[PDB]
């Protein structure tokens, strides 16, 4: 089958970076065209009971801040096998068990700048959608509880330019209207900032959906990092969102924050970021949503890494607020 | 099919 | 739906640039494979009257003078809505109302080197296919006259690297067998040559189709440009074509020229370009055409920009003639 | 029609390059995802007896040692015409008549590093899949014998940066359970190493499939090359494979080698490569295979080109072993 | 007056031509006797102010690779007039203004095979000693600046077998211990290789004599040539020498090279020559010198002209080394 | 008589070998104690006119990368005779005529890794300090020209484990402020890599000292070797240094390089080394100096010998930079 | 029983040795008369189960390049015993298992100069016909596979002038229309070139006869040798032939080559031989053949052994072509 998500967002950002020209360049109206096409299939092999699965998804065809055009293979693209008894195995490019909870529900709406790829820790907090990955997603035991487990090569190892690697695990338990979530990720042999790091991230969170129309999520994230010369970094983060869905409408309030980074026991001044976000969504069709969204990003004010040079963060480019309306359609 | 030249 | 244009052109280029080695490099036989695949669809949302439309078109899979491979999203790719009374609005990557007329009919056959991206004027005379664009296409009011209007971000703004922007408007009027066309495009905040430019291009043109089988077009294009240090540039251009369609054949004659560039009132000598072109086309099938084409490109002799460095034109590489055969098939 | 090959390979490589860190970087576990999607179709034009054919194949969506994503057009992408009497012609990006025999059967399993793009000769021993190509494939005359013939522009010429070109021819004869293969390719006007080269490659080979379950192939490859300064280069190569097919299983043993290169009659020591490879394959379905493979690559020690710099070969990165399992599924 | 140069050179040449017999024939010990006798005089005519001058110089009486015997008139042989105010005019057989600088200082010691008559360009780079020439030599104006200027008939025209001709000019400027040199020569109507050529040669150079005994010269030579079938040729050359004179000894180190010939914009590989030379000289008398010299010539490996036959050059006979002692006596 | 050189050098090495642990092991701060004590004397025998001479020198008492302690006799240790008329003859352990020039001036400052014992050739390019040696030193004939000549036993022959031997000669010529150097060494019956080698090394060089305080040296080294299985190897090297001496200070820049090795006509890629070195020296006393030194070593990447095993070079341990301060005191 | 082969070959040889007279002597027409008489018998001894067998075959009565006359016993001459159950043992003068495969099929037609006694390896690659030999020939077990095994004294041991000896084994396998051949031979205590050698030769080969009239053979030979002074030599050779038999006619194409010899890791340049041969044979009678044959021998350029003297090969006498007709009659 061919499948797609046609997704367009008109988003205006007003920055406050401390440079008028920098504010002028990064800000303005842009279209974030995240439409993507994919191919997918199953097949019952004659000489193997579990059903073979495969998918090839293209990338965003024209995101904001990027040029036009995407290749086949940039998003979830894999082969694998599935059995009703033991779940699903997937080889290729997939989401890490940790990242999947970081992205949904905890990065929506527009909380990603802070809670996804934001943060100041050194090394690699976790991977987000990684090539060279093998991932097991177990079935929902007793229609209540599931496990996600994966190991894979690192970014540099996937180019023959390193020996980075990672493992991760996540679990979910459904308890009536609430679901409890726990996730872990460990990255190893990460070459960055002239050092080599080991990262360890842990996540717990809760999601709730109620018959009266209130739904919410709340997540707590703890990331540790250790350099090979003995430096240690630790950072805390959280994410929460509250939603009331009535009729064709979903009202959403979102909050996520990173707290000050602690290096060798010393708290670093102004290494926290946070975002507050409100979003109105309209179910215009069983296959599409319209939405309007406003959010304010207050980013960290800077920090140096372990090479005495500036360490890049989602805050480097400056604080900004964003107003956006959009559409997403699935087929 | 194809190569890997450099 | 999936659609495609399968397009192959075998083109021999004979250069006469003043360097025999360069002539051998640029010239010779090449295959210009302008084939592209696209996906598009319509969808009636349950809770919104105007019909949703979308398209994702791929790039040329192997053009001449370029490498192989094209991504999805490189050509016209957009979302939008349409209604019978007020037309269609499109957001995403589409042609500007000005460019669409420069391209068709005025760049066919092989007049593009002069009339499309040719010319010596500074700044950004007009955009062609532009991302980060909203474009309204009016219906053909009273089966007589139509409006095309769009605003969008500029090349640099789409990377967060500028604040350029642009707007454009075009109109068509049917008067019996003639169609009158007028267009305008103004580009703003164009960073080039160490200056900041304002561009304003004006276009009027006529197209005619007669029951006797003769068809013709003629366009006059006027480009003004203003740099931020006070320099003024003006360049005039033209394009015309005459074709006779009889039975399964179309004979076509095309001529286009840009005339000498005027900077601060002084016309710069030998900065004019023109092309003459002949094309034989065979309607090999309701969905395909064969064609053979010859054209002679005589380009301008050079000019410096406002940074006292050479300004690139379609003539930079040298004069050349072209002999080509080709096929185009639509599905 | 849409078509694809879904092909996934888990490959562990153990390197021996003479550099520790490099061994750690290049070696390790990777996923080599050679999945690819294509579109192809035929069309009978009303006013042209030969039937129109076309194809657009994408590239590997996530190969080892590379990033994710492939564009449409990276693999066999062409237009053409075909007839029952004189075969088919293809214009575009196709395999060279010689290369098709170098790749299949002679580069499988994992013999390619030695026999495909391996070797030390200068210039361009042959092309592998070239744009700007016209290729004729005759029918199987008398259901016994076929001809493949092609000419095309070179790598630099396809960018307007050179005037290289090449021609090639290949022939096969069916003799009971045996197939005799002969091929030639000559490349001209190759600019490399400060010289201008002419290459001439010759290949002879045999394939056999027997009712007893044994099948085999063997090829002998002779490459000559001539620089514009009078230097002559010569290198020979071979490849062979032995297969036992029983039931749903295939045992395959493969060996390939490049021999010492000769420069102006002088043998250069340690300019030889060879690879030994073993493979067990399971016909898991009429449209899919599973396979396990191990191979040993022993590469040349390096050589200088004619510009007093090191000339790249498949051995530059070092000797290595590889252990792999994989899946291939066709649709 | 009668005058002479008694000059005898014993030279052993070792050739390395790629043919044994040829090394045998061209190489070996030879005596190169460049002795010559001359007559010259002045005469103050009673009815004409400028003084009449004339000279008749003989050729080399038994050079190497030639038979014995020379006629009177083979070297500088001329009539002319001279005045203190306007210099001297010479009619007859004389050196061209350009050639005189190529020969001295730039061809000594043993640099002549490369920088004198060596090179691969077509036509006639310059004349050397040319009959049918009128040459003007200005005085040393302000004991600072001098002009040499000449026009003459060409080699074929001097036999009534053509209409080739040439003109040339040279200038010298003394700047303290330095002398700046520039020369130009243009040959016209040169019939060779089935074409008709025009050559334009340009020269710049510096000479220095310093009070501590250091002297040096360095020249840059630029050769252009244009054939009547549209072909263009270009070749660059250089020559330099370093000298120390103390007491009765002079040490000399010399190097000169032609670079690869460029034809129609394309560089021809290994059409370059170079020579290195060392010479020790003993001032055995105010009127004579003894000297020992060793030099190595590495010549181009061959090239074709515009009639597709080998074009003769200074390398045609092969690379060689030469060791020689000799004597020169002046009277 | 007792004599000594008290020599201490504090040196920091930063390595880049491709393994971090090795880089850590070989690098760091070390003290290189090259102090040595010696005894020497003369004696006029009653019944022998030439004066008896003898010397016994100890080794470095604590060099970097070695344990502490040295024996008497590890350095120049000999008997001999002297006459004013025929120079001096020495029997025993001395520097070979060539090595003495390699070491001084051509190995200073810290160019020794490249120019002294660096290089890739097989056999023995030359001996350095050699036991079981006889060496003649001519007087300075005419206060201008001297000969150093020696013959001796080889490394294995001095243990009764071979029959290697060697001869060598060097000459120096004073030319005003210049000294011309030429040396040769031939080693025979050298057993290595399963073969028996002959080496022949040649050196030419010049040193100059000028009254204004500039001094320099420059050397060119040519090593060829022939193995008993017919393999021939050739490698070039050079070394040069520039010094400005003003007052109590000497500024030094040094460069040395070995070039790519040639085996049977094949250039071995990346078997060349080079070093750049800077040194400031303080004449702290007529008998002592202080110095500071910085140097960068870029070594070859490895090569196998003729036994298909790695051939040790001074590059085996990896590239490194060195910063050092030191003292030398003569008494 | 009396038996014979009546065999005459008229052969014209044209040599190309680089020496006339040498070409003249070796060349010309000669008659090579390989006719020979033999006597044979079987005999059932009363008191020994295995049957007694014996043969005495004479030599060639007048071969080319030799004098007239042959004695009884020069060719296969033996006593022995044979049994249906275990095959036959033979004592005397026989072909060695290995020589039998080199000679037939691999030395016909006229491939022997290269593949039989050709080759450059030192020592003794193998024996051919040897006295003092015991050879066991197994039966064709299961009508599929046979073993040949033999040991014997060496050439010098059979005259009481040495202690050389040898052993060998060969095996044959029937696979439908194919015969697989493998053989081995080792020679020991071989005195030559002042050393004592060990040789080891290995051969694998295939022959096929198919009902459609095509037959073929192909052999691969690898020869190693090790001297008592430690030198090791290695050489490759191969042989193949193609036959089409229709009616009373046999067309045969033959090719064989020895490749460059490797001594102690060094490839010796131009120590390879190859021969191409074509033969047309007429089955003139059930007991006789006529034939015409042409072949080209291109031999090695020379090599010295381990006593620094030229080592004799089949190339010693020069390259030659041979055109010949002949007859063979059996009774
Ligand atoms: C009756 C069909 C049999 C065909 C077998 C012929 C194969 C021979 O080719 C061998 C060439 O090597
Ligand atoms: C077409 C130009 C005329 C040719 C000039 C030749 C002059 C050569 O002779 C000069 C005096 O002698
Ligand atoms: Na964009
Ligand atoms: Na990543
Ligand atoms: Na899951
Ligand atoms: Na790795
Ligand atoms: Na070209
Ligand atoms: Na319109
Ligand atoms: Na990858
Ligand atoms: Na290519
Ligand atoms: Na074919
Ligand atoms: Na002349
Ligand atoms: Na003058
Ligand atoms: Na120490
Ligand atoms: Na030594
Ligand atoms: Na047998």
């Amino acid at each position: 089958e061919v499948y797609g998500i046609i997704a367009m967002q008109a988003a205006y950002r007003d920055y406050d970076s401390g440079d008028a020209k920098q504010d002028d360049n990064l800000g303005g109206m842009q279209l974030n065209n995240e439409s993507r096409i994919g191919f997918r299939g199953k097949k019952q092999f004659a000489n193997f009971e579990p059903t073979f699965i495969w998918q090839i998804e293209g990338g965003y065809v024209d995101p904001s801040f990027g040029g036009e055009g995407a290749g086949l293979g940039e998003r979830d693209t894999f082969v694998g096998f599935e059995s009703a008894s033991w779940g699903q195995v997937r080889l290729g490019r997939v989401l890490t068990p940790m990242y999947e909870l970081v992205d949904w529900p905890a990065s929506n709406p527009g909380l990603g700048d802070v809670y996804d790829w934001g943060g100041a820790i050194g090394g690699a907090k976790y991977q987000d959608r990684q090539s060279n990955t093998i991932r097991w997603d177990s079935p929902m035991y007793a229609d209540k509880f599931s496990i996600d487990a994966a190991v894979g090569a690192g970014d540099k190892a996937g180019l023959g330019a390193g020996d980075d690697y990672w493992g991760g695990i996540a679990a979910h338990y459904k308890l009536g209207p609430l679901q409890l979530d726990a996730a872990y990720e460990g990255n190893r042999n990460i070459e960055a900032e002239g050092q080599t790091w080991e990262n360890n991230t842990y996540l717990v969170g809760v999601q709730g959906w109620f018959e009266n129309g209130i739904s919410f999520f709340a997540q707590y994230k703890y990331m540790e990092a250790d350099a090979s010369n003995g430096v240690n970094e630790k950072q805390d983060a959280m994410s929460a969102g509250l939603m009331y869905t009535t009729g064709d409408w979903q009202y959403k309030l979102g909050y996520a924050a990173n707290f000050d980074l602690e290096r060798d026991g010393k708290t670093l001044s102004n290494t926290s970021d946070d975002v507050v976000s409100a979003q109105i969504m309209y179910f215009v069709d069983p296959s599409a949503v319209l939405y309007a969204r406003a959010r304010m990003n207050d980013f960290n004010e800077g920090l140096d890494g372990l090479d005495d040079a500036a360490r890049w963060t989602s805050g480097t480019n400056g604080d900004y607020n964003e107003y956006s309306v959009g559409v997403e359609y699935y087929f | 099919d194809g190569a890997n030249s450099d």
